[PDB]
């Protein structure tokens, strides 16, 4: 199948306690892989999956390395942009990046993403071409004049079609078992009556990898929209993932509903019925 | 793993 | 601008009385990230409850994954409790094996 890497930085500023904490975590998909928290005893990059257990002391050192810097610069970049913004030294603000490489089926590079955020909004992105920038605002701006002039974009480029594509295929490999493993869901219907007249249909999917699922209730063969709850998909902390879907239907109508499931994992789609 | 960024060369924001 | 969060309260097996298990709290579409999670068993908080590596969805909101063991009887109550800065007072989900 296709598969991405991403990894996730996060800066908070907190005035009057401390230093901005940065962590950064990585990601294979949807199987986190390692962490680094600069508020932790003693910082360094941490293992969180085991296939990347194998990856030597040099390894480690490196993102450390790499880590420990961000750390540093991203508190430089929150003093930049409270200016940009011309923001009091009162309040706690965030910048998040995640950046990253998705391949195709053929392991060959898609494309590559460099997206960044200042307090829960668009800031700045790396556009699909790794060469130019999207930038959401003045201030904004100020931050892509500043990377034009020091061709960060080509430096970005580099990495999302080199060393980011080139680990990511390493990754893919040396844990092929579950990296590789698409989990398909689990699924039941449950009916629970509401009233006389009404009852409720839930379409459950459990231990599903990965996370990426399609859940739907149809009457007649007509999708229910409108009339479907859909909690979001959720981890059960195994690595498998869960949802379900619901719709109320009138007592008696149940057998012209169908529950439809599609996954990666299936080899073909589902239609399930309640089965009293 | 994440891109490199060597010191003192890493642009801010 | 702030982001409430989302909550759901569940088990990471199929709810079996008598049989150990996992609870979980999960809280995702929150921002800023700041966020304060705790599980109760018969309204106590639950001591040494762990919790994910702090990441972020698409859209730059954030999600959690508050987890601890526990075995779940026909009368233990159990519920996540959380606040942020989006909400006035703590708010409380109970667990419901059938959510």
């Amino acid at each position: 199948g296709s598969h991405s890497m991403r990894y996730f930085y996060t800066a908070m500023s907190r005035p009057g306690r401390g230093e901005p904490r940065f962590i950064a975590v990585g990601y294979v998909d949807d199987t986190q892989f390692v962490r680094f928290d600069s508020d932790a005893a003693s910082p360094r990059t941490e293992p969180r999956a085991p296939w990347i257990e194998q990856e030597g002391p040099e390894y480690w050192d490196r993102n450390t390395q790499i880590f420990k810097t961000n750390t540093q610069t991203y508190r430089e970049s929150l003093r930049n942009l409270r200016g940009y913004y011309n923001q009091s030294e009162a309040g706690s603000h965030i910048i998040q990046r995640m950046y990253g490489c998705d391949l195709g089926p053929d392991g060959r590079l898609l494309r590559g993403h460099d997206q960044s955020a200042y307090d829960g909004k668009d800031y700045i992105a790396l556009n699909e071409d790794l060469s130019s920038w999207t930038a959401a605002d003045t201030a904004a701006q100020i931050t892509q004049r500043k990377w034009e002039a020091a061709r960060v974009a080509e430096q970005r480029r580099a990495y999302l079609e080199g060393l980011c594509v080139e680990w990511l295929r390493r990754y893919l490999e040396n844990g092929k078992e579950t990296l590789q493993r698409a989990d398909p869901p689990k699924t039941h219907v449950t009916h629970h009556p509401v009233s006389d007249h009404e009852a409720t249909l839930r379409c459950w999917a459990l231990g599903f990898y990965p996370a990426e699922i399609t859940l739907t209730w149809q009457r007649d063969g007509e999708d229910q929209t409108q009339d479907t709850e859909l909690v979001e998909t959720r981890p059960a902390g195994d690595r498998t993932f869960q949802k379900w879907a619901a719709v109320v239907v009138p007592s008696g109508e149940e057998q012209r509903y169908t529950c439809h499931v599609q996954h990666e994992g299936l080899p073909k789609p589902l239609t399930l019925r309640w089965e009293p | 793993l994440p891109e490199p960024a060597p010191q003192g060369q890493l642009t801010a924001y | 601008i702030q982001r409430t969060p989302k909550i759901q309260v569940y088990s990471r097996h199929p709810a079996e009385n008598g049989k150990s298990n996992f609870l979980n709290c999960y809280v995702s579409g929150f921002h800023p990230s700041d966020i304060e999670v705790d599980l109760l068993k018969n309204g106590e908080r639950i001591e040494k409850v762990e919790h994910s590596d702090l990441s972020f969805s698409k859209d730059w909101s954030f999600y959690l994954l508050y987890y601890t063991e526990f075995t779940p009887t026909e009368k233990d109550e159990y519920a996540c409790r959380v606040n942020h800065v989006t909400l006035s007072q703590p708010k409380i989900v109970k667990w419901d094996r059938d959510m």
